[PDB]
């Protein structure tokens, strides 16, 4: 379209690493400046 | 933790080195909030099927 490319987002292989660590019964969580959780799965894997 | 702190005052170098190594694991559990009995599994997680296609 003749535009400049936009800002990138989280790579998919990092999402795979988080899931594979959860299969090992390890709780890995991404946090923000205030130590609050950040959802990197767009809410697609949260049980409502 | 209170018992291991008392053994930390022993004259022997070996006793103080052994009590420190046990205390380090105890301190990590107390500060983190994890429970020691979580190291034995009761429910096994299953990977999503698309990552084991």
């Amino acid at each position: 379209k003749g535009e400049d490319v936009p800002e990138p987002s989280v790579p998919e292989s990092f999402r795979v690493l988080v899931k594979e660590l959860q299969a090992l019964a390890l709780d890995v969580q991404t946090l923000d400046e205030k130590d609050n959780p950040v959802d990197i799965f767009e809410g697609l894997a949260s049980k409502r | 933790e209170k018992e291991l702190l008392e053994e930390m005052k022993h004259p022997s170098r070996a006793r103080r080195a052994k009590a420190r190594k046990r205390l380090e694991v105890v301190r990590a559990f107390l500060d983190s909030g994890n429970r020691p009995e979580w190291m034995i599994l009761e429910a096994v997680p299953v990977l999503p099927p698309d990552l084991r296609p």
